[PDB]
């Protein structure tokens, strides 16, 4: 088949790590520094499963200031990438409204969707693993724990997202 | 390739 572009939307509260992750695995480095997003967009091009891909990465504001910008980005978006912190029991509980909005504005139950715990490097936790893997088996969409850090899960996050989108389409 | 916020062009980041 021929290059295809997907439209991936990263999305979750404030600090999760959405701009470390797409960055870690856009060029493998990692951001200490947090630098509040409003809307940024990423392209690369990747080979997954042995096929050339086109990723176009949107990685969006957790700041609840910039929420009105939601409809817009949930309405273009083709699949999307659920991030929440494993030290932040609030973003865990964000993630689920973003669920819920993307399943609104889009008007289906099966949208292309990946849960990412984030933050797995750190020593302590306020998210337990089975609380995630429990959310996501009820919504039947993968659930991958991941470190923006030392790139833990980065690569399985986004490509199993791919995957998702490549079934969606048929 | 990265579009920040409010960029005019793209900016190369794979390189
Ligand atoms: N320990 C650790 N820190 C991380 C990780 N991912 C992100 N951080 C830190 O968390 C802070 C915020 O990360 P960002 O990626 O900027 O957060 P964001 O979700 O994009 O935030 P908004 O753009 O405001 O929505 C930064 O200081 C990062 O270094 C990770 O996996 N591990
Ligand atoms: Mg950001």
């Amino acid at each position: 088949g021929p290059m295809t572009e997907y439209k991936l939307v990263v999305v979750g509260a404030g600090g999760v790590g959405k701009s470390a992750l797409t960055i870690q695995l856009i060029q493998n480095h990692f951001v200490d520094e947090y630098d509040p997003t409003i809307e940024d967009s990423y392209r690369k091009q990747v080979v997954i499963d042995g096929e050339t891909s086109l990723l176009d990465i949107l990685d969006t504001a957790g700041r609840e200031e910039y929420s009105a910008m939601r409809d817009q980005y949930m309405r273009t978006g083709e699949g999307f990438l659920l991030v929440f912190a494993i030290n932040n029991s609030k973003s865990f509980a964000d993630i689920n409204l973003y669920r819920e909005q993307i399943k609104r504005v889009k008007d289906s139950d099966d949208v292309p969707m990946v849960l990412v715990g984030n933050k797995s490097d750190l020593p302590t936790r306020t998210v337990d693993t089975k609380q995630a893997h429990e959310l996501a088996k009820s919504y039947g969409i993968p659930f991958i724990e991941t470190s923006a850090k030392t790139r833990q899960g980065v690569e399985d996050a986004f490509y199993t997202l791919v995957r998702e989108i490549r079934q969606y389409r048929m | 390739f990265y579009r920040r916020y409010g960029w005019r062009y793209w900016v190369s980041v794979c390189g």
